[PDB]
């Protein structure tokens, strides 16, 4: 379930709106993400986050 | 940062959240790449891909080359192409030797090699090295003793 | 180390905060100033003489 | 084969103590914050939150350095060289594995480790089967009683000189013990070539050693003098696991422990040399001390 | 209108750089800077 | 004869993080570092900004 | 309870701490705290809705809503609207006194 950020959106607001609550949910998130905790935390306008199922 | 924080917050916190975070380098990646190993920590990354001989006297251009074809060297010892490439410090391919070249069914050896090295930068010494240099290349009975140099 | 600044900015930044925390009918004339540490030949004004 | 795990550790990040970390944090504030530095500023609470931060990232330059330990062969521990063991085609076997001859007696076993590493270091040098120096080694130490090997050629060629040496306990190894390597070398030499194997190829000399420690008037003798040879019963085994020399002074650095000031040799008159061909083994031990 | 739009486009050490940092910490306005190039003489910085 | 990756145990750097048991430590380390002059664990307080 | 206030780092714990939490909680919008999309308020939201009846009752909602979750110390009384200006919706919240 792949989705495109914007360049000013952020990660735990981002996965809040998808999955519902964020416990658990953004180091997963972090987790299954090759290289996304080396990009800095404002995103830029076109990285891809695969949110995983399941959290 | 300062935009991490919400958008109600005071200078004392805007500067705070520059600092309290406090973030550093994680140069984790460079240990394992010789290209980008730093000087300091490079005979490390020499120890775990078996990288046989070492001088603490070349260049950092010729280290990290060293480390780096450490794999192909030992891939294949037999072949012509590894032995091309242990010389790689000293700049030198001119010529190798082959047994119809000698008429009289070869040397009593059966043809142990006399190579061929030709070296112009440095002058003084790097004689006395060439023949241990050269010995891990070699294998244990296929090639004896016999050596010749030139410099 | 402590320099000498003019002191007409630090009177204009409370105007500019009075305007913003009081209004503009406030007289910023009871108001602190921040940024300061001292003030080159200091005034006397003890209680109520 | 060397191990390298023993060396003091390398600091991939500089590790600053909790002091010059402080400081540095208070500049990059100060700088933040000019022009709105007051002494009511740096208040109690406020300074509090930064000997917080001063000791996070103490705890992050020991968390940056505590990480890339457990990634180089240099201190990694267990679990960890399977990840490691992978990127060179190294996986654990079973050495008498769990077989539950009584059910709740669970007798399970893996390899150890610093000999698990060592197959690691070598995994490269079996990648030639054209037969290099150390493809007959790396080989060679697939099985489980015997120790590491040397080669040599003196005679005509292609007639190799390797020197299958066994540690299990008094010298001489098994001859059903040495016919394994011919089940460990047959697809991986040369075939032209033709290797003879001797088991003891300069012979056996018996070899003692007789030292007059010293402890300090204060802490027990029993267990000090015992920790001596708890660095030296390990260390005449690896003597030969390199087929190299023993010298004098190995017979002072490792009977040094905690509470030493002098120690003393007499079992030599001088040294001997054990070349990569010539070795010996040391039959029995006794250290006392003088006092 | 900030204190990092006077360092961007005064320079950080100007003498309008110093006087919009004494602005800054109090309040948060808009300033309308001109800035001036300094004059040799300290009797010719008044004409300017 | 290569080995397959599945078979593998878990590693000993790979580690399951957690937002709360680093959070309820900076509580932890905190609160006993004030010795009792800060006792407002309100969200609106500004210590839990930072 | 004593906290820091917000700026200048002193321990204050009656007056303006109260002030200091009530204050922020209406113009701090929801999902800017890091892990915490649930505190802040819906009153950034309100901006440009129009003012009617039903509004009122939201942002009176709203109001007692955001510090009724994370303010349990204020006891808010009434929030009128007392002037409609310019656009400008003027909201009287006076609130009581604890501790």
């Amino acid at each position: 379930t792949t989705c495109r950020t914007a360049d000013g959106d952020m990660l735990d607001s981002l996965c809040y709106h998808v999955y519902g609550h964020l416990l658990g949910c953004v180091e997963a998130t972090l987790d299954a993400n090759p290289g996304l905790a080396d990009e800095q935390q404002p995103f830029r306008a076109g990285l891809l986050i695969s949110f995983p199922d399941m959290p | 940062s300062s935009r991490l924080l919400p958008p109600n917050r005071s200078s004392l916190e805007r500067s705070l959240g520059d600092v309290l975070p406090a973030e550093l380098p994680v140069p984790l990646r460079e240990l394992h790449d010789p290209a980008r190993c730093e000087a300091a920590l490079l005979p490390y990354l020499a120890w775990t891909r078996s990288v046989d001989r070492w001088d603490p006297d070349w260049s950092d251009e010729a280290k990290r080359n060293a480390v780096a074809t450490s794999f192909v060297l030992h891939q294949r010892k037999g072949t012509l192409t590894a032995l091309r490439q242990v010389v790689e410090p000293i700049g030198a391919l001119s010529e190798v030797t082959e047994w119809w070249q000698r008429s009289p069914t070869g040397v009593p050896g059966t043809f142990e090699i006399t190579v061929d090295v030709s070296d112009r930068g440095i002058d003084e010494g790097t004689v006395l090295e060439l023949e241990r240099l050269l010995d891990d290349v070699r294998p244990v009975s296929r090639h004896l003793t016999r050596l010749d140099l030139r410099i | 180390a402590a320099r000498n600044a003019p002191a007409s900015a630090y009177a204009a930044g409370l105007f500019a905060w009075t305007d913003a925390e009081y209004g503009f009918w406030s007289s910023p004339s009871n108001k602190e100033i921040k940024g300061v540490t001292g003030t080159s030949r200091p005034v006397e004004f003890l209680d109520g003489d | 084969i060397i191990d390298l795990s023993q060396l003091p550790e390398p600091e991939v990040i500089e590790n600053l103590d909790f002091e010059t970390i402080y400081q540095e944090l208070l500049g990059d504030f100060r700088e933040a914050m000019a022009g709105e530095w007051t002494a009511e500023v740096e208040s109690d609470p406020v300074l509090k939150l930064l000997q917080l931060a001063a000791y996070r990232e103490l705890l992050l330059r020991a968390r940056i350095n505590d990480a890339a330990r457990a990634v180089m062969l240099a201190y990694a521990s267990g679990a960890d060289l399977d990840q490691i063991g992978a990127g060179f085609n190294v996986q654990r076997l079973l050495i008498r594995p769990a077989q539950p001859e009584a059910v709740p007696p669970v007798e399970a076993q893996y390899e150890s480790d610093k000999s698990l590493r060592n197959r690691i270091q070598l995994a490269f040098e079996q990648l030639s089967v054209a037969g290099p120096r150390n493809a007959y080694i790396a080989h060679a130490l697939g099985a489980d009683g015997r120790v590491a090997d040397a080669s040599a050629t003196s005679p005509a060629p292609c007639e190799v000189l390797i020197s299958v040496l066994g540690v299990e306990g008094n010298g001489q190894a098994p001859e059903a013990v040495l016919q394994a390597v011919r089940l460990a070398l047959n697809a991986e030499d040369v075939r032209p070539v033709a290797d003879r194997v001797t088991v003891r190829s300069a012979g056996i000399v018996p070899y003692q050693v007789k030292a007059q420690l010293y402890l300090f008037p204060g802490p027990e003798a029993e267990l000090i003098r015992a920790a001596a040879e708890a660095s030296l019963r390990d260390y005449i085994s690896a003597q030969r696991r390199l087929g190299r020399d023993i010298r004098r002074s190995a017979l002072f650095a490792t009977l040094h422990v905690e509470g030493v000031q002098r120690v003393e040799l007499q079992e030599p008159a001088a040294d001997v040399v054990l070349d990569e061909t010539q070795a010996a083994y040391c039959t029995g031990y006794a250290i006392t001390l003088g006092g | 209108t900030s204190k990092k739009d006077a360092a961007a486009a005064f320079g950080i050490g100007s003498s309008i750089y110093l006087a919009c940092e004494a602005i800054y910490n109090r309040a948060q306005a808009v300033i309308v800077a001109v800035g001036v190039e300094t004059a040799e003489t300290p009797e010719a910085q008044a004409s300017a | 004869m290569i080995i397959d990756l599945s078979q593998l145990p878990e590693p000993e750097v790979i580690e399951n993080l957690d937002f709360e048991t680093i959070y309820q430590e900076l509580l932890g380390d905190f609160r006993e570092a004030m010795a009792g002059e800060w006792t407002a664990e309100v969200e609106s307080d500004p210590v839990l900004k930072l | 309870m004593i906290g820091m206030d917000r700026r200048s780092g002193l321990p204050l714990s009656g007056l303006a701490h109260l002030k200091q939490s009530v204050e922020d909680i209406l113009t701090t919008p929801l999902g800017s705290r890091r892990m915490r999309p649930e505190y802040g308020s819906k009153l950034r939201r309100m901006v440009d809705m129009p003012v009617s009846e039903g509004w009122k009752s939201a942002v009176q909602a709203e109001v007692a809503r955001s510090l009724g979750r994370w303010e349990p110390r204020i006891g808010l009384s009434a929030v009128r609207v007392v002037a409609v200006v310019d656009g400008r919706v003027d909201l009287l919240l006076s609130g009581v006194f604890e501790g």
